[PDB]
């Protein structure tokens, strides 16, 4: 009972991720009562339990010599078991100002153990404090969202 | 093994039993006896598409106009070079000691020496000396 | 099964032993097993022995604009007997580029003993320690069972 | 559901089977499987409402400073001489406007040709023409 | 069935990591249809399935004052992408001590029978002398999750 | 009280081989009794030099290249030999107000006073230089 989706998306654009979920696809994996339903956006899982789920998130610096700032995934669960806003995993990911030593991509990774409700949809979203946010993309095939049960 | 059987354009279908099936959308695999194909590149933002996307081949991007590739397989783009520059393997590097470039997308001209021409004098790297 | 998963209570950077909610009513909590958080030691106690992939999670919140740089680490130590894990985070100089967090993660497999005590402990370079603070529910220390 | 029976100020307890269970100590849920984690308000902040079981507390900044982005999520000290406080803190004084004192607003130099005298003393950020 | 393996390197040079792989030793620990080949430097995986598989880089600065730069794990399949990659930046010399520095990532890999994986190491220098891999803090871990 | 207990130190309990005192492997210590592992032996490469060689009893020890000299405990790092400046346990910090350094790997003396021998100043003094 496992799951890791790869996302879609490529330009920073304030919103949801969307997520390849198709397992003949090189590092996407669904199984048991897990799936995606491409029109919310959402992952969706079936028996509840407790698991550990984690993201990451890789950029690129697709301008050589300009982008700099930050970004930021957030995990939110639907329906809202908190029912005030809190982000149930997050992280963020500065993006250095392209200097002459010069570092071009940046990682981030979280992960922790969150107790899921059956029939929970967990969705990711993007967010970005855009210091000339065309100057940076998401490396493609390595921003994940993944998890699986501990519980059984 | 079962696998290796397949070619490219397919993979081996683990969970529908070892069986040779095509790639799906957005994917490909230019080896064969693959487990799953790979996601097919994008090229957004400051890229263009300079090959589409088979399902034997993964694309491949160039930079769209006023930006110019930099490193193996257009890894990042680069603004054309401005007034004092020129244009390397290694991107826009400013004119060396002695050598100017008047305009955008130009090579490093040297300075023309007036002693060498008879006359009598400076440069710059945007700009050649004035006799 | 037999896993953990506790929430730091601290919220100003002060160097010593970091207190830890442990019930699981409380979001984000979970003890189950033999796995129990002591109160007056600050420790959390493993009764199975075995091998688990213990991770800790470390957020912080810049609180003063424009004030406050250096760094805080965690490292976790193990009663009875450096650190079996340990993690360090950078608070960047307040500058134009305003980066006002950070973030911070390590885990990997440890093999604990019958009735192990973990506790985890906070150090900080203060220039101006006053301008950051851990970010609420993000400090996680968590394991899991893998024997 | 046995969960949407139980109101706020308790949490449908999955450990001792779906009874409605109240908030621990230092918890709310103002709608919830757990109760959430009351706010500290700590350091620089002091605390302006008191966390309940039904709502989570709220921070105000401690005097000598004020409130900064939606929640109070930061503090930042009081604007100096020549700076005027707007949503994203305290930026200096625009050109042609000036603040004599603290926490203040940028108003425009004391146009004295307009007035009829003439200037002893010309405008700063921090300063009116003198006339 | 999970391994867990030191890293033996280091000199910040670049070409694969050589691993501690006897469970005598602290921080490794090898169980399942689970090996070391030292001569190729690969972990060798028996049973196939979908493993967590997750690394950890340390670095510490051993000459003050010196050195930056860049320095980046890939774990590479055999039988040119890779399947878990890390990058760790090397601060610049500043009054800010900062002589250290972290990185950590995992993700979900499905493995064939026979898969033997290993990792190499790429630096960009800028005085590689003044950096050295943290001892006993590089680390290769994984564990099985499909049953 | 404790089968582990019994084994001493240049071995570990080894659970994989039923709690026998197996000794421990190459490149490896265990400077105590009772440990279920042994500790990985320290590696002085690099700018550092080996000092004292890795026993199954004791780790290694290092010492730095010619030319740096050790810093912090155990050898942490290495630090180029001091040029105005002097060695502190903190390292090489610069001389004081009132000393000065004229020669490497020397110590902060402090500036001649003129005043008091009789004569006075023609220029003053500095952290790397001392006239009259
Ligand atoms: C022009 O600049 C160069 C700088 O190297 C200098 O050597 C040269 O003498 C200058 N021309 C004159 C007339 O001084």
């Amino acid at each position: 009972m496992f799951a890791q989706l790869v996302a879609q998306n490529v330009l920073l654009i304030d919103g949801p991720l969307s997520w390849y979920s198709d397992p003949g696809l090189a590092g996407v994996s669904l199984t048991g009562g897990l799936s995606y339903k491409e029109d919310t956006k959402e992952l969706v899982v079936a028996k509840a339990g407790v698991y550990y789920v984690f993201f990451q998130l890789e950029l690129r610096r697709v301008v050589a010599g300009e982008g700099s700032g930050s970004v930021s995934l957030a995990l939110h669960l639907q329906p809202l078991r908190s029912a005030a806003g809190a982000a149930a995993l997050a992280l963020t990911v500065d993006l250095p100002p392209a200097s002459s030593e010069a570092r071009n991509s940046a990682f981030g990774f979280q992960g922790r153990l969150l107790h899921l409700s059956a029939g929970q949809r967990l969705g990711v979203h993007l967010h970005t404090e855009a210091r000339a946010r065309h100057a940076w993309q998401l490396t493609q095939g390595a921003t994940v969202l993944g998890l699986f049960r501990v519980t059984p | 093994d079962p696998c290796s059987n397949c070619p490219a354009g397919t993979f081996c279908d683990n969970n529908r039993n070892q069986i040779c099936s095509p790639c799906p959308p957005n994917s490909f695999s230019s080896a064969g006896g693959q487990r799953t194909c790979d996601i097919c590149r994008q090229c957004k933002g400051v890229f263009r598409t300079r090959k589409e996307c088979s399902s034997t081949s993964n694309a491949e991007c160039d930079c769209t106009p006023g930006f110019h590739c930099l490193g193996a397989g257009c890894s990042m783009c680069e603004q054309d070079c401005k007034q004092g520059q020129e244009l390397t393997k290694k991107g826009c590097k400013d004119c060396s000691f002695g050598t100017f470039n008047d305009q955008k997308r130009g090579i490093c001209r040297p300075w023309t020496n007036c002693s060498l021409d008879g006359k009598s004098v400076n440069g710059t790297k945007e700009r050649d000396v004035v006799c």
